[PDB]
RNA sequence: GUUCUUUGUAAAGUGCCUUCGAAGAGUCGAGUUGUUUGGGAAUGCAGCUCUAAGUGGGUGGUAAAUUCCAUCUAAAGCUAA
RNA sequence: UUGACCUCAAAUCAGGUAGGAGUACCCGCUGAACUUAAGCAUAUCAAUAAGCGGAGGAAAAGAAACCAACCGGGAUUGCCUUAGUAACGGCGAGUGAAGCGGCAAAAGCUCAAAUUUGAAAUCUGGUACCUUCGGUGCCCGAGUUGUAAUUUGGAGAGGG
C-alpha cells in the first residue's frame, strides 16, 4: 500500500519536498491555536503504526509547545541553599516535550485516553505533536477487542503517569545493565535497595 | 571451533553434541526485502539530496573521498555510518553522469 | 536481658560509670570515621595500616562466578569417595579399577598438593591441578584427566 | 489534485512513470468520491474495461 | 569517633531508614496463606498438577554449569520431536519456550525423553468426555524428578600416557596468550617481498 | 450430571516442494549542556545542534582505528499470580 | 443557479464523559535545608521532607534491541543470596548496584508494515419489534486519506 511509501517518505526530512511542506505547515500550526483538535493525521501512517485506526472514537489533538530548558521558576534566581543547586538557566526538565504536548492535550480531552503522540514539526520556539486520543465511553471502542483495554479505569491518564510511549522512555523502563536503577520503577527500586528486611529468626 | 575438553586455553570448554539450532527468522531483521528495495529507490528518486548529501557528493568530486568520510563522520554519529553514507553517495555519483 | 546490666549497678551513681570531668557528651571525637587523618591518626596508622590512599588496578563489572575456582588439598582428596567404597579403594591399591574422583562435581575447581596421599592409583578429574599436586598423584601411580 | 496531505500521492506520478501506468493528476477528490460512491477518494482506477 | 583496635565498620544508616523496616511478622500467616492459596488453586483447577512439566537444562557461568536443573520451558525444537505442537502442549501442562535453543544433543534428547514420559504418564480427559475421576496429583516436578547426568563409572583403568595435564594447562595458557602475537609475526614474515 | 439445541461439506492443527518473507525516523546514533547513577574518556533522563541504515540496528561496563565473534530485534501495544 | 467536498463553527441539538474527595500502599514531576564530613564549598542528608500531576485493589513491571561468554540461561515481580562486594568518593566523610545460584508465583501474547478487489466482507447512532449487560430488520451516518477477515518474527504469507 502507500504507508511504506508514506513511511520511507517520512524519513527524507531535508529534502526538497518536506522542506517545503514543513514550512508551509508550521507556519499554519502556528497560526491556528496552541491546542487544537486535527480534523485527521498529517501522517496516517505514522498514526497507524502508534495504534489509531480511522473509526469512530479515534481522535487526533494537534499541540504546540515551547522549546528549551526548564528555566528554574525561583524569584530573581535565588536558590537559598548550596552552591551546588545554584543553577538556573541550564536545567533539564527530565521529562520530554512530547510528554508535556501529550500531558496539556489529555488535560483538555479529559473524556478521552491518550493512546500515543508522534512529532509533526518544530520551529525555534515550538515543537509540534499530534496526540492520538481514544474515546473509552464509545461503543465502537467498547466493543471491538482489540481497544476496550484502554476502557480499564486502570488505564486513566496514563500519560499523566508516564504510561504511554514517551512517558516510559522517559522512566527509563527498558531491559538490562544499563537501566539497573530504572526497571521496575526508579523510587520502588530505591525503595526496595534501602528496606531493611528483618525476619523473625534474624539472620 | 570444537571445545578442547579442558578448561583453560583457547577452545576451552567441555566437548558436547551440537545440534546447530534452526535459524530463527529473527536474525533477518534488517533484511533485503525486494518491496523496500523497490521502495527505497522510488523515494530516492522523487525525494532528492539533503544539503549535506549534497555537501559529501561536493567533497567526494573536489576534495577526495576521506575528506568527505571526516565530514560524513561529522555530520552522522560514527566512522561506520560515515563509510556507508560515503560509499552511498559515490554509487549515487557512479549511476549520475559519468556511468 | 536489661536485669543483668551495668545500668541497673549505676542507679543511684549520678554519672551512670561515665565520669564527673569528662562526662558522656554527644560526639567529642566527631561522627564515625571522622579525623582518620587528623585527630584518629595514631589509631589508624596503628591497627589499620594501608587504610587511605589506593593499591592496584580497577576492574569494571567483575563478577566473582569467572574466578570461582575452590581448592581441594591432596591431603584430602579421599573424603571425596564415600566412606564405605574407601575402605576397599584403599585395600587393593591396583593399577586397574582404580576409584575415580571427579572434583568438580564434588565442587573444586584446582587440585593443589598440601598433603600426602597412600600409594593407591587414583583417576583424578579437575578442571585445574597444582604442579606438585599431579606428581603426587602420579607418584602414588593415579593420573590427572582434565575436564571442562 | 487536492490531497490535504500531499504525501498520500506525492509518489504516485513517480510509481506510475516507473511502472509504465498511464496517469492523470485531476481536479476532484470529490469528484472521484462520486465516482466510488464516497465524499472523496483520492484515486480511481480502471484496471479492466468492458470491449 | 575512632576508638581502640576494631575493625572498621560500614552501617548505612545515615538516611531516614526507619521509615523503611521491613519486620516479617507475617512469615507464618503468609505460609498459611500460600498454603490455603495452593489448596484452592488445585481444587479449582481440574485434576491438574499444580504445575507445569519443566525441562532439564544447564545452568551458565562455570560457576554452575557442572550442575542440570529446571529450564523455563521447552524449546520448540523439542516439543516437535516429542511430537506435539507447542499450542497443544501448553494446553496439556507442558511449559514451551520459544527463546531457548537446542546446541546440545545431550540435553535436547534428555528434554525429548521427559516429554515423551509425560505423554506416558498423563491421561487427557476428552472435550465432551467422561474421563472418571483420576485422583489428582499435585506435582509434575515430583513425578518427573531432575536428575544429574552420571559423567563416568566409579573404577577405571589408569592411563597415564606421561602427558603431564600442570604442563598441557601451562601450555594451553601460554597459546592462547601468544596466539595473536604469533600470528601477527606470521603475517609480517609473509611479506615475501 | 440431564435435556432441546449441531454448529458446518464452516473453523483450526499437522507433512513435503517452491517463491517470498513487508517488521515502527527528528527515531536510533553522535556532539554538547545540565541532572542523575555504583556505572568509572561519561548509568539513565532531558534541552539544543547534527542526524542514520537494512547481510541493518542495539548491546557485549576503558576512549579509538581495523578484523571477527556472541546475543538480541528498539524507536507501537495488552496481560493474572 | 443548483448539488457536492474540505476545513471551520453554532445549538438549553441526541447521548455521554472530566473535574472534587480519599491518598496507607502505587506511577511520575518538582525539590530543599537542618545534618555528617569534628571547620567547609564537591560530597552527605537525599535522587529524602515539603510542593504538583495521575491510578487501582493493588499499582507498576512484564513476555528481551535481556542476561551472558556457559556444556549457556530465557517475561515480569518478590524473598534468600550475591554484598557492604565490583564500582563511585575533597578515593575524605561516606556511598554502592548487577549477572549467576535456591525459592515464592508462574502465562501468555497483538498491532503497524500485505490487493477483499469477483464485490467494506467493518462500525456508531436512530427507529420498530424482541427472549433487553443484548438481538434482529430497516434507515441515516462513519469509513477507501482504509473499517473487517488474514500474519506478528517463536514466525508467517502466496502457490502446488
Ligand atoms: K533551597
Ligand atoms: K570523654
Ligand atoms: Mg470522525
Ligand atoms: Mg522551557
Ligand atoms: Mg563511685
Ligand atoms: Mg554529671
Ligand atoms: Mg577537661
Ligand atoms: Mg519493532
Ligand atoms: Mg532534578
Ligand atoms: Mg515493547
Ligand atoms: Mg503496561
Ligand atoms: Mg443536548
Ligand atoms: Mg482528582
Ligand atoms: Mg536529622
Ligand atoms: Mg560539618
Ligand atoms: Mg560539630
Ligand atoms: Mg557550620
Ligand atoms: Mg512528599
Ligand atoms: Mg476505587
Ligand atoms: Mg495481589
Ligand atoms: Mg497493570
Ligand atoms: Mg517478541
Ligand atoms: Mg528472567
Ligand atoms: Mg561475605
Ligand atoms: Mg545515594
Ligand atoms: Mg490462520
Amino acid at each position: 500500500g502507500a504507508y511504506k511509501y508514506l513511511e520511507e517518505l517520512q524519513r527524507k526530512k531535508q529534502s526538497d519536498v518536506l522542506r517545503f511542506l514543513q514550512r508551509v505547515r508550521v507556519w499554519e500550526y502556528r497560526q491556528k491555536n496552541v491546542i487544537h483538535r486535527a480534523a485527521r493525521p498529517t501522517r496516517p501512517d505514522k498514526a497507524r503504526r502508534l495504534g489509531y485506526k480511522a473509526k469512530q472514537g479515534f481522535v487526533i489533538y494537534r499541540v504546540r509547545v515551547r522549546r528549551g530548558n526548564r528555566k528554574r521558576p525561583v524569584p530573581k534566581g535565588a536558590t537559598y541553599g548550596k552552591p551546588t543547586n545554584q543553577g538556573v538557566n541550564e536545567l533539564k526538565y527530565q521529562r520530554s516535550l512530547r510528554a508535556t504536548a501529550e500531558e496539556r492535550v489529555g488535560r483538555r480531552a479529559a473524556n478521552l485516553r491518550v493512546l500515543n503522540s508522534y512529532w509533526v514539526n518544530q520551529d525555534s520556539t515550538y515543537k509540534y505533536f499530534e496526540v492520538i486520543l481514544v474515546d473509552p465511553q464509545h461503543k465502537a471502542i467498547r466493543r471491538d477487542a482489540r481497544y476496550n483495554w484502554i476502557c480499564d479505569p486502570v488505564h486513566k491518564h496514563r500519560e499523566a503517569r508516564g504510561l504511554t510511549a514517551t512517558g516510559k522512555k522517559s522512566r527509563g523502563i527498558n531491559k538490562g545493565h544499563k537501566f539497573n536503577n530504572t526497571k521496575a520503577g526508579r523510587r520502588k527500586t530505591w525503595k526496595r535497595q534501602n528496606t531493611l528486611s528483618l525476619w523473625r529468626y534474624r539472620k | 571451533t570444537v571445545k578442547t575438553g579442558i578448561a583453560i586455553g583457547l577452545n576451552k570448554g567441555k566437548k558436547v553434541t551440537s545440534m546447530t539450532p534452526a535459524p530463527k527468522i529473527s536474525y533477518k531483521k534488517g533484511a533485503a526485502s525486494n518491496r523496500t528495495k523497490f521502495v527505497r529507490s522510488l523515494v530516492r528518486e522523487i525525494a532528492g539530496l539533503s544539503p549535506y548529501e549534497r555537501r559529501l557528493i561536493d567533497l567526494i568530486r573536489n576534495s577526495g573521498e576521506k575528506r568527505a568520510r571526516k565530514v560524513a563522520k561529522k555530520r552522522l554519529g560514527s566512522f561506520t555510518r560515515a563509510k556507508a553514507k560515503v560509499e552511498e553517495m559515490n554509487n549515487i555519483i557512479a549511476a549520475s553522469r559519468r556511468h | 536481658p536489661s536485669r543483668f546490666t551495668k545500668t541497673r549497678k549505676h542507679r543511684g551513681h549520678v554519672s551512670a560509670g561515665k565520669g564527673r570531668i569528662g562526662k558522656h557528651r554527644k560526639h567529642p571525637g566527631g561522627r564515625g570515621m571522622a579525623g582518620g587523618q587528623h585527630h584518629h591518626r595514631i589509631n589508624m596508622d596503628k591497627y589499620h595500616p594501608g587504610y587511605f590512599g589506593k593499591v592496584g588496578m580497577r576492574y569494571f563489572h567483575k563478577q566473582q562466578a569467572h574466578f570461582w575456582k575452590p581448592v581441594l588439598n591432596l591431603d584430602k582428596l579421599w573424603t571425596l569417595i564415600p566412606e564405605d567404597k574407601r575402605d576397599q579403594y584403599l585395600k587393593s591399591a591396583s593399577k586397574e579399577t582404580a576409584p575415580v574422583i571427579d572434583t568438580l562435581a564434588a565442587g573444586y575447581g584446582k587440585i593443589l598438593g598440601k598433603g600426602r596421599i597412600p600409594n593407591v592409583p587414583v583417576i583424578v578429574k579437575a578442571r585445574f591441578v597444582s604442579k606438585l599436586a599431579e606428581e603426587k598423584i602420579r607418584a602414588a601411580g593415579g593420573v590427572v584427566e582434565l575436564i571442562a | 489534485n487536492d490531497v490535504d496531505p500531499i504525501e498520500l500521492v506525492v509518489f504516485l506520478p513517480a510509481l506510475c512513470k516507473k511502472m509504465g501506468v498511464p496517469y492523470a493528476i485531476v481536479k476532484g477528490k470529490a469528484r472521484l468520491g462520486t465516482l466510488v460512491n464516497q465524499k472523496t477518494s483520492a484515486v480511481a482506477a480502471l484496471t479492466e474495461v468492458r470491449a | 569517633a575512632i576508638s581502640k583496635n576494631l575493625p572498621i565498620l560500614k552501617n548505612h544508616f545515615r538516611k531516614h531508614w526507619q521509615e523503611r523496616v521491613k519486620v516479617h511478622f507475617d512469615q507464618a500467616g503468609k505460609k498459611v496463606s500460600r498454603r490455603n492459596a495452593r489448596a484452592t488453586r488445585a481444587a479449582k483447577i481440574a485434576p491438574r498438577p499444580l504445575d507445569l512439566l519443566r525441562p532439564v537444562v544447564r545452568a551458565p557461568t562455570v560457576k554452575y554449569n557442572r550442575k542440570v536443573r529446571a529450564g523455563r520451558g521447552f524449546t520448540l525444537a523439542e516439543v516437535k520431536a516429542a511430537g506435539l505442537t507447542a499450542a497443544y502442549a501448553r494446553t496439556i501442562g507442558i511449559a514451551v519456550d520459544h527463546r531457548r535453543q537446542n546446541r546440545n544433543q545431550e540435553i535436547f534428547d534428555a528434554n525429548v525423553q521427559r516429554l515423551k514420559e509425560y505423554q506416558s504418564k498423563i491421561i487427557v480427559f476428552p472435550r465432551n468426555g467422561k474421563a472418571p475421576e483420576a485422583e489428582q496429583v499435585l506435582s509434575a516436578a515430583a513425578t518427573f524428578p531432575i536428575a544429574q547426568p552420571a559423567t563416568d563409572v566409579e573404577a577405571r583403568a589408569v592411563q597415564d600416557n606421561g602427558e603431564s595435564a600442570f604442563r598441557t594447562l601451562r601450555l594451553a595458557r601460554s597459546e592462547k596468550k601468544f596466539r595473536g602475537i604469533r600470528e601477527k609475526r606470521a603475517r609480517e614474515k609473509a611479506e615475501a617481498e
